[PDB]
């Protein structure tokens, strides 16, 4: 337990990663986090070079509040580890081993500290917030989404049919399930082809940019970029990929095809609650979250913070900082463990998605602000009138609620007021806010 | 059940779809600019009032998204009034142009609001 | 809850899962299983198609014996569902998002039935094992690997000399370690090329073919590529990936260029604790294994069964066969849910590492028979007269019980006795045996 | 001293150079010339060819007058020295080793002749003078550009702001600043859309040609012709380089892109004052301007004249003849040390810039005549009204100017008086002259 | 503060920012060219008085750049009265057209001299 | 002469530049360094950014010794106004405009300080030392 060093004064380029362990009865913590670091990082070829060098190290243990086993291992890797602008090569390094280590119970991995020297080496998100605002001319507002269900058996054709009435209603874009890829009931080419289709004409109706979310997720690289290839061919402005299902190398391919091809990248985040669910086992959202960044996405699926505990919120609320922002000091409130700089990589818009309703409109807008999409499934296609009225009506929620900010209202306070007004000038709203109104009203 | 007009409808991003800003609804939204320090400018356009693609049709090109710029973003005002006067002065020129309030946040070099002012006849 | 369905009569083509769930208080089994198939599968869309053709159905369910909370729902999944040659996709339709469902405590996929129809959509293995044999020309017994290490900070030069080392003494294969793709100490090119030198050189000492996994994992999949590229210039019969961390859609480009160059493919297996560890919540390793059979590699570390209980040894072996064979037959005992036939689909030999010394040798021969690798790390790099003296003591150790063993010798019975009279005329084994000769004799 | 020869006659075919030297105390000018000559150009291998062939020679000294240490030495370098089409290797060969010598002081090239036979292996300027006006239908007046500042830190879409504002005002070109390639705060392709959209809507305004000079400079040549490729792609008219921090191998690829698909290229002299500033020792910029326009380039920045004494303002069209003129007489006076024929190898146009102020306008077009370009920063971008009404007041400017002159008015003598009359019908023009009125009037 | 209106200041390069030309201005112009020994020729236009893409996009392509010429350069005129003449012998004929002098330099073989010497209605 | 920052604490991923500026008769040192730190990096689009993120900014000076006319201006740049991997881009930055600034009347670039922030955007030489024997 040469792998513990107290003493140890972490370097500006070194990967620094906080592990939240469950030791197996018996073993001390110390030992724990020595033997996260041991084989998470490193005989006479041994004599050939230096361990020091090399070996990541636990610089520091600490006891998790309220529960029984727990620790919070620190550890330190030196920048050499890892080959530069390879998130697939920093996850199998820090995660490759160690989770099935027998002296563990479990290990999470809850945050890591990228360091400027190692984020300069990844190109980040094809275009980011900022440029994609411009390039879409959409500011002061967070930005809608469809959501086209059912999630699979839709024709091309019908699926561009639902993607054009969803946008001529005020959407800014519509999304490809995560699962619609190729298929005997629709295959890609023909859904690029109708959805574009689709997404000019809904364009040409309303003045304002739109945009589909094409799945380019694919069973080879080739076949993922030949799909990207095509959406660049038709001239729209972006894609989809699958990231943890497709995985970090292709995704690095598309995100550096995007970056040259002017597209935006939609990222989805399915296969995460595999991994990132279980606290005592796994892998932490902000992790796949600051992983992404780096990889490269233009959006990313985050969650709803409708209905979780303020603890929760903030948690998420952590991860959206770590998503969008420049600098991050750290902070344990919100789950932050190190500090992190992203020496002005582009920052990724969270995608906000699951059970979203208009009444639902003040406090997302508040939660998240501006830098967000919010995505809507039956709050659309599950409006009384169809997508186009349901897309009105989450047009003006979410307009009413940007106005009432703008106007000093207190969105925490007075949603359901703003909403309710809102319903008098909006019969789409108004459509869609007759159950709820019976509840509260 | 009604439907939504596919003609007649036209749209100009944030706040669009909400009914006219009322002189104070509008002086509300100059005066968020200022709270926030954003730098309020006036941009007009009298020709293409809507984005095109004529020149190219690559991904993310898309003909006008610039309008143009009326005076100078207005740098210090600290009188949201000063703001409305200007959108007086384009509309009496331009009784023909779409006006739009603009806002600068030049800490992150960004454009963080974004409203149409006035529309001409018939939109 | 038309989504417990359980008058339902499989098809043959059906994609078939068997979920261990662990519902939250409350909800019962049926609702659990009608959850797990809903929105793992499956509005005014919904009647522009047919939901009984595209939707998951629960058909099953059974209560976990032993266990309070657990059940294994069986769920039915349409062919259609599913693009062809894609495991990205397969995974995204069943595991990508009801890991997340509210209403379910922990839940862990423990077996899929790939049907026929669909195997038949994909490549599999670049070769597999019999054709592997037979480009190397090795038959009769496992095969043999040795590890490098340190795991990282060797030079390219070192890399290739402790390569050639170890193979001259008798190993077939030296492996890159998962984690050595291209870093600051050791760029791939230089690696490659020294491993070629040094591969070469004890090839043509022994008179044996002699193969060194070089690692082709990469940031993305053009440069995954350019790697395999120089490897097959150099004319070198193994590559090597890290299927989980590159991902899957990486791994069936790389799996394809294998096959149109002719070169093996060695799979690694890192984070996949991440995912497999938990009894409760993941996906077991058995399905991991079956969709690298799907995705391709011609071999895939499987963990050892040295200190594993017959339990354990079991499920272990359940998945050898899975990963191996033809056809398996349904096998509760050995965790096999569904009879799984391959159609040809060529098998995969399971590469057993972790621990291993030469007086384990006539267990793991015993277990896994001859279609397998045996990978030592310290047994080598660690014997106390060097690389090659350690890799002769394996290659006698294993050689002593494939003998014993066609001489209709109990390895089971003899182990010990076979080892320790290989030492009487193997200096080299004797070296490696005298702690152990102490303890147990 | 074989390399003294001031019997020799140069021949029709030789490159001569005339180098400004200072001797190191003691050793006398035929020395110094003959060392110039000597390791500028030049054992037994040397009894397998002809010295004498290859040698560079000395064939003339002069001593400047007024100062104390200092000869002209004028060197002749045979044909075959030189590799055809490569302005690299004329400055290796010539530049490459002489300012080391010990015996110097210090030493200054002045001027080189570049005889046809070595002017007829390059290609010069992708279009050259004629073929840009003809392609840009500009006739009968200098050329205005603007320049963007801030120089760093402006976003991709209000650089195109700011490009479309300053052109849609009467300026023929936008500058990108010789620094901005891609950066984190603007990527290049962003910038290249942006100010391509701006372009259009600019020329599309006014019905006159617009061009931006779109920045290529960049880290690899693959990436500097990946940009002009993109260019290229959006139609638009030129591209920019800094050819001496690129170099001139980069700088050849580029000019000959150019003339392969039609852009024309801008050239920025960022660096030049490291080489070309110090009386006694460096390169000229006479001589950085021939190879440019052997290198080729459509533009080329060479300073302003503004507020230089005369001796400077005539050293000045001295190099701007050598740039635009077919043929140029030798003239001391200016500081043409050799006559320079260019066999119709196509003229370069001059880019004045710095500190040009609408009052300078009379002046500028009296010094340089129609062939040039004037660029301003501060008098656009730095009107009290704005860049384009400050675009309208240097346009007006200008043509208030030309249509004078063509009148038979003298714009040395009358300058003021035009400016101020112009002032007189244009608001814009006031605008911009009201603290110069104050001073002047 | 002034705003340079966005509509209706179409361009005709050299010259074109100034207020119109006079006769005499003209005149003076046509009298340069003589000067300096270039031929003039005159150049109409009525339909595209603005260059514009519609065959090609290419880098520097562009369509409308060419005019119709008016009859021939005028070799050996040595009164700038000639081509004033022309001018109005081209008005009465298009009075729909854009008229412009272009003056030739065949030493160079350039044009080094083009100005608009009348528009059309509304311009 | 918001360009001489004494105060100045330059950060990890700085760009630091050592100048050897020779002035012209009158203008003080403090003038010196920030007019190279000046237009060594850079109206209204002033605005439309911050001039503090992108300002090379002379943080200090030094008299040469033995020297008349001769101090060493310490210059610090921000990473972002450098390209990735472009030593054209640098070079153009750094030394692109300064040595021709009127009121200097030599100028030498002594010494640069890459950040391992810039560094790690290089892939550096082909081999090296070690990879080379």
């Amino acid at each position: 337990l040469t792998y513990y060093t107290p003493e140890y004064q972490t370097k500006d380029t070194d990967i620094l990663a906080a592990f939240r362990v469950t030791p197996q009865p018996g073993v001390p913590p110390e030992e724990a986090g020595a033997a996260v670091a041991a084989e998470s990082s490193t005989v006479w070829t041994d004599g050939l070079t230096s361990l020091d060098r090399y070996k990541g190290r636990c610089y520091r243990i600490e006891r998790v509040v309220g529960e029984k086993d727990q620790y919070i291992a620190y550890v330190a890797y030196p920048l050499d580890l890892f080959e530069e602008g390879s998130v697939t090569n920093m996850f199998t390094s820090i995660v490759g081993n160690v989770f099935g280590f027998k002296a563990l119970r479990a290990l999470r991995l809850e945050d890591l500290r990228i360091p400027p020297a190692y984020v300069k080496t990844f190109q980040g998100p094809p275009h980011g917030i900022q440029v994609e605002r411009d390039k879409l001319n959409k500011y002061g507002r967070p930005l809608l989404g469809c959501t086209i269900k059912p999630k699979l058996g839709l024709s091309a054709k019908n699926y561009g049919r639902a993607v054009y009435e969803c946008l001529r209603g005020g959407l800014d874009f519509t999304k490809d399930d995560e699962n619609v890829n190729s298929q005997p009931f629709m295959r890609w080419r023909d859904r690029f082809l109708f959805c574009a289709e689709a997404l000019y004409k809904a364009q040409a109706e309303t003045g304002e940019i739109k945009g589909h979310y094409l799945n380019a997720t694919a069973g080879t690289c080739e076949e993922m970029i030949k799909r990207a290839v095509f959406a660049r061919e038709l001239g729209v402005p972006i894609v989809m990929h699958d990231y943890l299902t497709g995985g970090f190398t292709a995704n690095t391919s598309l995100a550096h095809y995007c970056r040259d091809n002017g597209l935006l990248l939609h990222i989805h985040r399915a296969m995460h609650a595999v991994i990132d669910r279980q606290k005592n086992h796994g892998i932490h959202f902000r992790v796949l979250a600051k992983a992404l960044r780096m990889s490269g996405g233009d959006h990313i699926h985050s969650g709803t913070v409708v209905g979780k505990l303020e603890g929760e919120r903030d948690i998420t609320l952590g991860f959206v900082d770590l998503l969008r922002d420049d600098f991050v000091e750290q902070d344990r409130s919100r789950g932050i463990y190190f500090t992190q700089d992203w020496v002005s990589l582009p920052g990724v818009l969270p995608v906000a998605s699951g059970g979203i309703h208009v009444w639902h409109m003040p406090a997302l807008t508040e939660i998240f602000g501006d830098d967000s999409v919010l995505q809507f499934g039956g709050m659309t296609l599950g409006h009384p009138w169809g997508n186009a009225p349901g897309a009105v009506a989450n047009r003006v929620a979410l307009e009413a609620c940007v106005k009432a900010r703008n106007e000093g209202r207190d969105l925490a306070q007075e949603g359901n007021e703003i909403i309710r007004e809102a319903c008098k000038w909006s019969p789409e709203l108004a459509a869609a806010c007759e159950v709820w109104k019976e509840i509260v009203f | 059940m009604q439907v939504w007009p596919p003609i007649n409808k036209k749209k100009y991003e944030t706040l669009s779809y909400l009914p006219d800003l009322s002189q104070e609804q509008l002086l509300s939204e100059v005066e968020y600019l200022l709270k926030n320090g954003w730098v309020p400018c006036l941009e007009f356009e009298t020709e293409h009032g809507f984005v095109y693609r004529e020149n190219n049709k690559s991904p993310g090109y898309y003909d006008g998204r610039y309008w143009t710029m009326w005076k100078l973003p207005m740098f210090g005002c600290t009188d949201a009034t000063q703001v409305l006067a200007e959108v007086e002065e384009a509309k009496k020129a331009y009784p023909q142009a779409w006006i739009r309030i603009i806002g600068f946040d030049n800490v992150r070099q960004v454009q963080c609001i974004s409203f149409i002012a006035y529309k001409p006849e018939g939109y």
